[PDB]
RNA sequence: AAGGCGGCCCCCUGGACGAAGACUGACGCUCAGGUGCGAAAGCGUGGGGAGCAAACAGGAUUAGAUACCCUGGUAGUCCACGCCGUAAACGAUGUCGACUUGGAGGUUGUGCCCUUGAGGCGUGGCUUCCGGAGCUAACGCGUUAAGUCGACCGCCUGGGGA
């Protein structure tokens, strides 16, 4: 219904959940898929295999725009950083750019307390 | 402390020549003009207690130098206390 | 330990 | 002696993300290392070197 | 007397007003016994990161040897004028007369 | 000086250290009371308010959860103006001076040298790790002493009560 042919993947990687989101170069969102609704809950949600099927399912909803060259924007220190990039190549795409966009503050705000166990 | 024109002049004011710079009466005048230079500074900067340590050092340094001339020759002592406005 | 300290106050006998 | 204007010297002393390389890797003197640190921070205000590789 | 290096950049849409600002600020400095050592125009210059949503900033580099009279007024008229978006002054060690590496390469 | 102090730039201002000489001539050391500074919390007045976070709200946990964990959240954290003057305020070593084998370094200068390289040779200020003699109850200290001495001041006299 529309042709853009330029993808941007703002993928999220937290310790609890990994979120894959395809968008364009101009901020207009094109589709998302989270590992919480992929049949993975809690401990199964914090698995790198959950990021393997989340990237493939989000890619299946953005093939209506005919995207061939995409950019990968990696955001977060969570696991699954490798399993979500290889799933983009298994979905029949031409990988062009991979960029770490993890936010690093310059000691802006105070971090929370420790979690002693 | 001061600039070069302010330092070399007061040495020539109170010294016998240009080499008369190490004597006690010159050293009082170096501390007297410096405390008089810092009158308007510490009024505006009362929260600067670190520069106040340098100020109170020169007050204690000048008091020890006035006690040396007073115990040796009171003739030169009574000259300098009114020439700089001392004894309050 | 100093003799001049004991000039002001001697050793306090219990 | 060193100055902020010669950015080609500053290109040899930063990373691709604009991060300052310490004297452990380059093996420079510690007198210049404090001078090179403030020289980049002058160029950082004047938009001569990028802060991060984000923008 | 102090030695200042005055760095100020000009809005790129008013780059023709730059030679007006050169000689108006010069007469106020040199009248009160202010020397001058370097006056170099660079034109537009690509930014390392965008500031005030603009690109291709104009750069003018200066060296002014002058007392503390002009350091009070000139920093206020930089904030008063809207053409100068960034103003930066710094104290140097001596009066210096040397071409910048931007002029020696362009 | 210590508690401490970290974006950049300007203004005001403090001490420390090195080189070359000139100059005053013991002008010094030390410190009871006294004086000032002094982490953070807290208090008074008036502002300010992101984030974090006592009390507290809610959910799990549990025998109970008051705590832990999680979602929120006031005082406070921020600034001005005071007051409070306590810390494991520790190098757990009061200050000052004099000497007594030394290395690995760091920092900061200075002097000379086929400048024959940011080097060679010295020589002061600051600082860490080893270690001989010696000392110490051991641990360790060991040219920055807890080695050998001098000058002065503070403090301790079984534990608990306290
Ligand atoms: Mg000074
Ligand atoms: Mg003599
Ligand atoms: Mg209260
Ligand atoms: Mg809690
Ligand atoms: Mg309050
Ligand atoms: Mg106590
Ligand atoms: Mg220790
Ligand atoms: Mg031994
Ligand atoms: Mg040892
Ligand atoms: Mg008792």
């Amino acid at each position: 219904r529309k042709q853009v042919s330029d993808g941007v993947a703002h993928i999220h990687a937290s310790f609890n959940n990994t979120i894959v989101t395809i968008t364009d170069r101009q901020g207009n969102a094109l589709g998302w898929a989270t590992a919480g609704g992929s049949g993975f809950r809690g401990s199964r949600k914090s698995t790198p295999f959950a990021a393997q099927v989340a990237a493939e399912r989000c890619a299946d909803a953005v093939k209506e725009y005919g995207i061939k060259n995409l950019e990968v924007m990696v955001k977060g220190p969570g696991p699954g950083r490798e399993s979500t990039i290889r799933a983009l190549n298994a979905a029949g795409f031409r990988i062009t750019n991979i960029t770490d966009v993890t936010p690093i503050p310059h000691n802006g705000c105070r971090p929370p307390k420790k979690r002693r166990v | 402390s001061l600039s070069t024109e302010a330092t070399a002049k007061i040495v020539s004011e109170f010294g016998r020549d240009a080499n008369d710079t190490g004597s006690t009466e010159v050293q009082v005048a170096l501390l007297t003009a410096q405390i008089n230079h810092l009158q308007g500074h510490f009024a505006e900067h009362k929260k600067d207690h670190h520069s106040r340590r340098g100020l109170l050092r020169m007050v204690s340094q000048r008091r020890k130098l006035l006690d040396y001339l007073k115990r040796k020759d009171v003739a030169r002592y009574t000259q300098l206390i009114e020439r700089l406005g001392l004894r309050r | 330990a100093t003799v001049n300290q004991l000039v002001r106050k001697p050793r306090a006998r219990k | 002696e060193i100055d902020y204007k010669d950015i080609a010297t500053l290109k040899n002393y930063i990373t691709e993300s604009g991060k300052i390389v310490p004297s452990r890797i380059t093996g420079t003197r510690a007198k210049y290392q404090r001078q090179l640190a403030r020289a980049i921070k002058r160029a950082r205000y004047l938009s001569l070197l990028p802060y991060t590789d984000r923008h | 007397m102090r030695h200042y290096e005055i760095v100020f950049m000009v809005h790129p849409d008013q780059s023709e007003q730059v030679p007006g600002m050169i000689e108006r600020y010069t007469a106020a400095i040199t009248g009160a016994e202010g020397k001058i050592h370097r006056l170099e125009d660079w034109g537009r210059r690509q930014l390392a990161y965008p500031i005030n949503k603009l690109h291709k900033a104009h750069y003018v580099l200066m060296n002014v040897e002058a007392p503390q009279e002009v350091i009070d007024e000139l920093e206020t008229t930089f904030r008063f004028n809207d053409a100068v978006i960034r103003s930066m002054v710094m104290r140097t060690k001596h009066a210096v007369t040397e071409a910048s590496p931007m002029v020696k390469a362009k």
